[PDB]
RNA sequence: AUGCGCGCUAGGUCUCUGGGUCUCCUGGGGGCCGAAGCUAACGCGUUAAGCGCGCCGCCUGGGGAGUACGGCCGCAAGGC
RNA sequence: GGCUAAUCCCCCAUGUGGACCCGCCCCUUGGGGUGUGUCCAAAGGGCUUUGCCCGCUUCCGGAUGGGCCCGCGUCCCAUCAGCUAGUUGGUGGGGUAAUGGCCCACCAAGGCGACGACGGGUAGCCGGUCUGAGAGGAUGGCCGGCCACAGGGGCACUGAGACACGGGCCCCACUCCUACGGGAGGCAGCAGUUAGGAAUCUUCCGCAAUGGGCGCAAGCCUGACGGAGCGACGCCGCUUGGAGGAAGAAGCCCUUCGGGGUGUAAACUCCUGAACCCGGGACGAAACCCCCGACGAGGGGACUGACGGUACCGGGGUAAUAGCGCCGGCCAACUCCGUGCCAGCAGCCGCGGUAAUACGGAGGGCGCGAGCGUUACCCGGAUUCACUGGGCGUAAAGGGCGUGUAGGCGGCCUGGGGCGUCCCAUGUGAAAGACCACGGCUCAACCGUGGGGGAGCGUGGGAUACGCUCAGGCUAGACG
């Protein structure tokens, strides 16, 4: 079974690209497209839609890269240069709104899932919630 | 039975006073129910002497007895004055 | 007690000039001039690069050696500007050059730093019109650095003053050199400072 | 405020008397996790009232007896009889694990 | 270790075992020494090394070094001790210190003076 | 000398075994090379030692020693 | 055995009120009201005695202090796995201020335990402290709070309050008195003695200050306390001089025999003036008392020091203590001489068996400096118990394999709930400490005033993403 959803989507992402895919399908849910919605208002993914893959629903992820690159080792420099979950199952972390992180000194992000919703650190810091703390990226 | 009188908090030499509300029983330099003023002997500052007078009042009002000195003080400061 | 002793030795230790003797460490007899080298037999011998360690001990040295403090005066007297807010290694310094045996020096009531602190031990100084005696006193700006009245007319004193004659002082002060007075009116900084020193050093020696 | 609890009914032998249950889960204080740990009262029951596997609340009370601290307030829920069957056997377990 | 194990079990914080029992706790003890031999170092070295054996206060007993180069101690002799072992000789924790009740500094030593209890030199 | 479960991440080649429109494709199993990645190295590499999540077992310098004592099991041997 | 007083004891009286049984109302655990019925008060003393003060009695309330109860937190060993007879509940009862197996009789047969019961080990707990980048580890001496004990064990009495450290009864050990019958004790109060130990102070001053008991006061008490003494035990400040002064005296060290070194260091020149000696000389201290007004207020207004002739101010005045570790790498500082697997050093690596920067001195050097080394112990380093933050093919580490209990964990959609979670409000988070700010002692150490913070928990309000739950769908997992 799956057993975290969300930490296979950011999963299944992290494996597209790692080996540079332009696209990626994740199986697909309200939070996931709210995590979703949050990566490209952020830009991170190119953006994502939701498709039917034999009936089963599904959203396909698009990813951004950088462009190429010099000598050896053209590959471009990722854009999401990790990406990693931070409450699991079975380990669970809530923050209140003084204790929303701040990710490698700001250059990213921390998806909070709230009360309010699904937000981003400064969203939450600024919009004055606390919540349970998905994941982390830059 | 309680009580309003000078506690010792300086140092050695260099006496202050926190003139505290407390039970007789109680130790001079321990737990009092609260502080409602100070004093300082050598007066090395314009203001040497505090009070709150309504919360003096209200003290004496359910019958805290003073000492000598603590009354000094505080009549002084004008808990009494009727004027 | 300070360290009581040969003195244009650590001018040779430290190899750079920090003048703790006053006049003649003017005049070309400091021993730097013709002996830079250290003291000891091996003074004469090649030097081994230093270690990353001995670069920041010896730095930390000269700082120090200058206004001749105790190792324990000096350490407390950091830590006491690490925790003060903002940048310590210049906020150290305003409070080293804020000592009054050293604001006595660079008024120019004495010649040496240690000259000085004598100075302010037999209290030929007041500070506000209050005498004080105490090398180690905090001058807060706005106070206001005497000779004191009394004293005002030693041939010592006087001696000084008539060779510091038109000389200007360090911006961070004032003085009126007849009449003796003269008034501290701000920290001091990095820049606004001669310092032989970096001072980054120093706080990397009390890294570890 | 005298506090309230909620339980269930464990079991009723004693005259006058069931036995509540009540879990609390809390973070843990380092790992963090929430962890889930339950207490037994022991609730006092003036009228036979209260039936095993029923599920009340539990108060503060003067005390009754020795171990006797709490009085059951009301009926939340009737007849959860799993809850009852889980205790029942978590202690049918301890048959094991000996000698 | 997941983390339900990590609160099921948790982390062993692990105790020591002190290399002293001058014990008692305390940081020195008196003594009355039983022996007073001359060894033969581990295997590296090659010497003639002087300790007793000593009676405690504590109802211990030990073998103890004696550190400087002349002493004076017999097998009655009361005497103050250190800890602190020798790498090269086979049971021996502790030291002994010289100036302290009877075993006494060593003569003519002109350096390390603090240890080895020696006083100072006089001088003209 | 590789705990079980699931998702994900180039291919190639040999092969066992079902289904196909049967140059081949498509499930399921056994090997070998090898993307990315991992690894102290050797190696691992869609039959992970990669990327993840869940849960169990276990480790914490060598010798003393799988000894001693205790307990449990077993007819003994001797086991845990 | 006899005498006698009282604010000592007792009986009537009055009943503002109060207690109690029974009824009734409200309230809702034994809160409040109420109505009949029974029961319950008291002490006098001093004055300027016609009026005041000091008391006394019953009651309601206030306040401060506490008793008991509950949630939650609170070390190690599972080589401690079962524990339990007042033990678990029940009626009725005794006791108490008061609930309760707190105690008793009688009835039922329960109560607890792997979420660690029972057992063993250690331990006063906390504010806080130390350490750490933090999370965390360690600790609880002094100051503050709470507990417990007062030679060991038991028990009550008196009382508002104790099961009582300088109260009592009894058993026990020890010491002392003993006419051998029997008695007297109890420094874990301040000093002090003895022992034990590595080690831990004066048989001081004083009631002046603050506090406490009694007293109308005057006052008496106070080894609380405020001071002084002792010890570098710690922290902070301070001195052993300043400027001049050789192309650099002798001595001592090394030389390549040219000299390099100590080193401006000394000598000496000049100046200041630690110690010390005269003279003033405290604040700490205005109340209690005194008079006016009315013993209020208000107003005035006099006595009152241990520390101490100390602090401090003014005056005169002398060049006036330096020690300790280290110098092979870690680590800042190097050379001859002496020793030759010796004597020794040593925290780890490891030096010494002939030219030793490691041993033992000397010269020189570095580090600190009225200190500086050592030992013991705690944190640190140590991401070496890994929550932050580790691992398990060969390095230590996957159980021989499965079935499956407790337990952990859980796909997609919708809705109720709001337990987790989040936010706001407020209560609490004592003082000291910690951080910030000004300030007070010449500075600091120390102290004061003010500010701000704060996890956690109580309460009320709100949010509904995720987590939980209840209800309803789904089919991609699972089974058929
Ligand atoms: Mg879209
Ligand atoms: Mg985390
Ligand atoms: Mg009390
Ligand atoms: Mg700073
Ligand atoms: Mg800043
Ligand atoms: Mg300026
Ligand atoms: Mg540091
Ligand atoms: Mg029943
Ligand atoms: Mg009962
Ligand atoms: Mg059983
Ligand atoms: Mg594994
Ligand atoms: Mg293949
Ligand atoms: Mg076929
Ligand atoms: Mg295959
Ligand atoms: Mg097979
Ligand atoms: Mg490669
Ligand atoms: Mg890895
Ligand atoms: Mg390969
Ligand atoms: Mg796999
Ligand atoms: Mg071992
Ligand atoms: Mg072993
Ligand atoms: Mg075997
Ligand atoms: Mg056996
Ligand atoms: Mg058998
Ligand atoms: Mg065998
Ligand atoms: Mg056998
Ligand atoms: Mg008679
Ligand atoms: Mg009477
Ligand atoms: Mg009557
Ligand atoms: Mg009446
Ligand atoms: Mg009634
Ligand atoms: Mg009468
Ligand atoms: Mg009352
Ligand atoms: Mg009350
Ligand atoms: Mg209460
Ligand atoms: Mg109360
Ligand atoms: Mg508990
Ligand atoms: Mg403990
Ligand atoms: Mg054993
Ligand atoms: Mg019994
Ligand atoms: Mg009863
Ligand atoms: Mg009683
Ligand atoms: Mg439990
Ligand atoms: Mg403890
Ligand atoms: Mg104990
Ligand atoms: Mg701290
Ligand atoms: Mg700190
Ligand atoms: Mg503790
Ligand atoms: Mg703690
Ligand atoms: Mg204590
Ligand atoms: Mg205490
Ligand atoms: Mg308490
Ligand atoms: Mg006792
Ligand atoms: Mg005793
Ligand atoms: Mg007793
Ligand atoms: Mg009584
Ligand atoms: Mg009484
Ligand atoms: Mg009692
Ligand atoms: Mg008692
Ligand atoms: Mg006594
Ligand atoms: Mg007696
Ligand atoms: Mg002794
Ligand atoms: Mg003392
Ligand atoms: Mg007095
Ligand atoms: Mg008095
Ligand atoms: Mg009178
Ligand atoms: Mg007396
Ligand atoms: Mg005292
Ligand atoms: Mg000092
Ligand atoms: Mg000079
Ligand atoms: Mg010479
Ligand atoms: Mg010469
Ligand atoms: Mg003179
Ligand atoms: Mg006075
Ligand atoms: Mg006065
Ligand atoms: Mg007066
Ligand atoms: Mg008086
Ligand atoms: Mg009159
Ligand atoms: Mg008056
Ligand atoms: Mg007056
Ligand atoms: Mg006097
Ligand atoms: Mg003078
Ligand atoms: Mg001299
Ligand atoms: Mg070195
Ligand atoms: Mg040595
Ligand atoms: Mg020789
Ligand atoms: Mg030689
Ligand atoms: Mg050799
Ligand atoms: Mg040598
Ligand atoms: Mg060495
Ligand atoms: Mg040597
Ligand atoms: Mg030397
Ligand atoms: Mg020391
Ligand atoms: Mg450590
Ligand atoms: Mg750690
Ligand atoms: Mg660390
Ligand atoms: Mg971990
Ligand atoms: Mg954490
Ligand atoms: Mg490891
Ligand atoms: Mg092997
Ligand atoms: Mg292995
Ligand atoms: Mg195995
Ligand atoms: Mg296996
Ligand atoms: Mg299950
Ligand atoms: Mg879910
Ligand atoms: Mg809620
Ligand atoms: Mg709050
Ligand atoms: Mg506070
Ligand atoms: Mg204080
Ligand atoms: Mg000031
Ligand atoms: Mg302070
Ligand atoms: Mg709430
Ligand atoms: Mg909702
Ligand atoms: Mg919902
Ligand atoms: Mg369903
Ligand atoms: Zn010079």
């Amino acid at each position: 079974m799956l057993t975290d959803p969300i930490a296979d989507m950011l999963t299944r992402i992290r494996n597209a690209t790692r080996v540079y895919k332009e696209s990626t399908d994740v199986p697909a849910s309200r939070f996931k497209e709210e995590i979703l919605r949050i990566l490209a208002r952020e830009g991170f993914i190119k953006g994502y839609e939701r498709v039917d893959v034999d009936g089963k629903p599904y959203l396909r992820v698009y990813l951004k890269y950088g462009p190429r690159r010099q000598g050896p080792d053209p590959r471009p420099e990722q854009v999401i240069h990790h990406i990693r979950r931070i409450s699991k199952p079975g380990r669970r972390v809530y923050v209140g709104v003084k204790e929303i992180p701040r990710v490698r000194r700001g250059l990213g992000i921390a998806i909070l899932s709230t009360s309010k919703g699904v937000l981003t650190d400064r969203e939450a810091r600024k919009l004055g919630v606390g919540g349970e703390l998905i994941c982390e990226v830059w | 039975m309680v009580k309003i009188r000078l506690a010792r908090f300086g140092s050695k030499h260099n006496p202050h006073y926190r003139i505290v509300v407390t039970d007789a029983r109680r130790k001079r330099d321990g737990k009092y129910i609260e502080k409602i003023g100070y004093y300082d002997p050598r007066k090395t500052t314009p203001d040497w002497l505090k009070v709150d007078v309504e919360r003096a009042r209200y003290w004496l009002s359910v019958g805290a007895q003073p000492t000598d000195t603590a009354r000094r003080l505080l009549r002084q400061a004008g808990v009494f004055r009727q004027e | 007690g300070r360290y009581i002793g040969p003195v244009c030795r650590l001018c040779r230790r430290e190899g750079v000039k920090l003048y703790l003797k006053g006049e003649r460490c003017y005049s070309p007899k400091c021993a730097m001039e013709r002996r830079p080298y250290p003291p000891g037999q091996h003074g004469q011998k090649r030097a081994r690069r230093p270690s990353d360690y001995a670069v920041r001990l010896r730095e930390k040295q000269k700082l120090r050696r200058i206004y001749g403090i105790s190792e324990r005066q000096f350490r407390n007297l950091f830590e006491e500007a690490s925790k003060k807010k903002g940048v310590t290694g210049s906020v150290f310094l305003g409070l080293l050059e804020s000592r009054l045996d050293n604001v006595v020096y660079r008024l120019g009531f004495a010649v040496s730093r240690r000259q000085a602190r004598q100075l302010v031990r037999h209290g030929h100084i007041t500070v506000n019109g209050r005498r004080v005696d105490l090398p180690s006193y905090r001058v807060r700006p706005g106070d206001e650095i005497a000779v004191a009245e009394k004293s005002r007319n030693l041939e010592l004193i006087r001696q000084n003053l008539e060779a510091m004659k038109g000389r200007k002082v360090g911006p961070w002060l004032s003085l009126d050199v007849e009449g003796m007075k003269g008034k501290f009116l701000r920290l001091p900084d990095r820049e606004d400072l001669a310092l032989p020193v970096n001072e980054q050093l120093v706080i990397e020696f009390y890294s570890r | 405020p005298k506090k309230v609890l909620t339980g269930v009914v464990v079991s009723d032998k004693m005259q006058k008397t069931v036995t509540v249950l009540v879990e609390r889960q809390f973070p843990h204080p380092l790992y963090g996790k929430v962890i889930k740990r339950s207490k037994k009262y022991l609730a006092h029951d003036p009228e036979e009232k209260y039936k095993l596997g029923d599920v009340v609340e539990i108060i503060e009370s003067r005390p009754i007896s020795k171990r006797k601290r709490f009085r059951v307030l009301r009926l939340v829920e009737s007849g959860r009889m799993d809850l009852v069957e889980k205790y029942l056997i978590r202690r049918q377990n301890y048959e094991s694990l000996s000698k | 270790p997941t983390i339900n194990q990590l609160v099921r079990k948790g982390r062993e914080k692990v105790r020591k075992k002190s290399k002293v029992p001058a014990l008692k706790g305390a940081p020195f003890r008196r003594g009355v020494c039983t022996v007073v031999r001359t060894v033969t170092p581990k295997k590296p070295n090659s010497a003639l090394r002087k300790v007793a054996k000593v009676r405690l206060t504590s109802g211990y007993e030990v073998t103890a070094y004696i550190p400087g180069e002349g002493h004076n101690l017999q097998e009655h002799s009361v005497v103050l001790i250190r800890g602190g072992r020798v790498k090269d000789l086979l049971g021996v924790r502790y030291h002994i210190v010289r100036g302290v009740y009877d075993a006494a500094g060593v003569k003519d030593r002109k350096k390390s003076r603090s240890k080895y209890g020696t006083k100072k030199p006089k001088e003209a």
